[PDB]
């Protein structure tokens, strides 16, 4: 008798994230929203292979905004590409606070709960994410409806469970009135990693470039200057070494730190250059002649 | 690795001393 | 179990009870049961029938007896509680819990 109607763990696509993190980023400070394309299959799995932006919001992310004219009009033309798809969700960015929807936001997303259940929220957060997988949560409408049929736990039911974190004024509000939270997990193929690499031409050939014989000379010169700084501090701290812990020590018969890892260091990106230059020039003046 | 070592000297006394313990434990044992 | 011929398991028996030792092939059977996968067990059951290897040897192997075999363990010292059933009622939310 009962049916499903539960919210699965979105696996998001390479390019489709791509596309959010840059919708979201032109977009604030002004609240905007987009559109969510996909297959769903199974009752695990929804992929989200694209996104597009139908027309960006004003103020709050409007009920106004939420049109399907544009929705029809888009969805027609896909039709003829050879590409057809549906809509998965739909997505909005907010600077407010990480993870929250406005009050507005939550009437805008019921148009879109109508048209199908399997319908999501994913709310983009630009100013605060510097990993661009924090601060994007799934998310789904919280009705009168829906409170009173005990929807919210059956969405944690059928995957890994997801709540949010950023702001405590924003997770509790959020809770109770805005959402009830579930999880993403990402899916990207090989091919797809291949391509997120970027892979270039210049990057690999520049190993073999070789560097002025001078520039080595002078570079090799003015190295062993900082080493002179850190060898008075290494004088001192050397003479006194006869229990443990070196870092104590050393800071202990003057030396801030390690003066040993200072001197060490500064050997090392000297002798890195010099040392692959030499083997790139012996091999390519050979090669070449 | 000097220093290592200076503090490897200082770690071989209790270490040996461990040894020596346990030997006069069971003696102090068999001998009552 | 490790060879997994289901040849050499019947021979076993089969020498024993000729012997009249009944007991010894009967043992073989129990010891087997716990270790080795079902399908294994299955294929004696066949070739034993037909040896002539007694009925005894074949119930145990079927796996129907050993269910009832540790029920008197968990029915003569079993725990339950009824309260546990009722804390996820009352409590919190039913589904996530529930299961």
């Amino acid at each position: 008798a009962p049916a499903v109607d539960t919210a699965e763990q979105v696996y998001i696509s390479s390019l489709a994230l791509l596309k959010m993190l840059k919708h979201g980023r032109a977009g604030v400070p002004m609240e905007v929203m987009g559109l969510m394309l996909g297959e769903f299959v199974d009752d695990y799995t929804v992929r989200v292979i694209d996104v597009f932006a139908m027309p960006q919001s004003g103020t709050g992310v409007s009920v106004e905004a939420v049109d399907p004219v544009f929705q029809a009009k888009m969805l027609d033309m896909l039709k003829q590409t050879g590409r057809p798809e549906m809509v998965v969700g739909w997505y909005h960015s907010h600077p407010g606070f990480g993870c929250w929807l406005s009050g507005v936001d939550i009437n805008t997303q019921q148009s879109f709960e109508a048209l199908s259940e399997r319908a999501v929220a994913v709310v983009v957060d630009p100013i605060q994410s510097v990993k661009g997988k924090v601060v994007i949560d799934a998310f789904r409408l919280i009705n009168a409806n829906m409170m009173v049929l005990g929807h919210e736990p059956r969405q944690t039911t059928s995957n890994l469970g997801h709540l949010n974190k950023p702001s405590i004024q924003a997770l509790i509000h959020g809770l109770n009135r805005h959402y009830y939270s579930i999880t993403i997990n990402y899916r990207k193929n090989e091919l797809e990693q291949k391509m997120l690499l970027n892979l270039h031409k210049k990057s690999w050939m520049e190993g073999l470039t070789l560097q002025d014989y001078s520039e080595h000379c002078k570079h090799n010169e003015s190295v062993v200057k900082e080493m002179l700084e850190l060898a008075k501090n290494y004088n001192k701290a050397v003479e006194e070494e006869d229990k443990m812990t070196p870092e104590q020590l050393a800071i202990k018969n003057v030396g801030k730190q390690d003066p040993k890892r200072h001197l060490e260091e500064h050997v090392d990106v000297l002798m890195t250059s010099n040392i692959v230059q030499c083997l790139a020039a012996m091999l390519d003046t050979v090669v070449f002649k | 690795m000097v220093v290592v070592y200076l503090a490897s000297l200082i770690r071989s006394v209790v270490a040996l001393h461990n040894l020596i313990n346990n030997k006069i434990a069971n003696r102090d044992a068999e001998k009552k | 179990i490790f060879l997994d011929d289901t040849q050499a398991v019947s021979d076993i028996l089969e020498k024993l009870v000729k012997e009249d030792n009944l007991l010894m092939a009967y043992q073989i059977c129990f010891d087997l049961y716990e270790s080795a996968s079902q399908q294994f067990l299955s294929s004696v059951i066949q070739n034993l029938r037909t040896v002539g290897t007694p009925l005894k040897m074949i119930k145990i192997l079927s796996g129907e007896m050993a269910i009832e075999l540790h029920l008197q363990f968990l029915i003569r010292n079993n725990n339950t509680d009824l309260m546990i059933l009722k804390n996820t009622k009352d409590a919190v939310r039913n589904s996530v819990c529930h299961t």
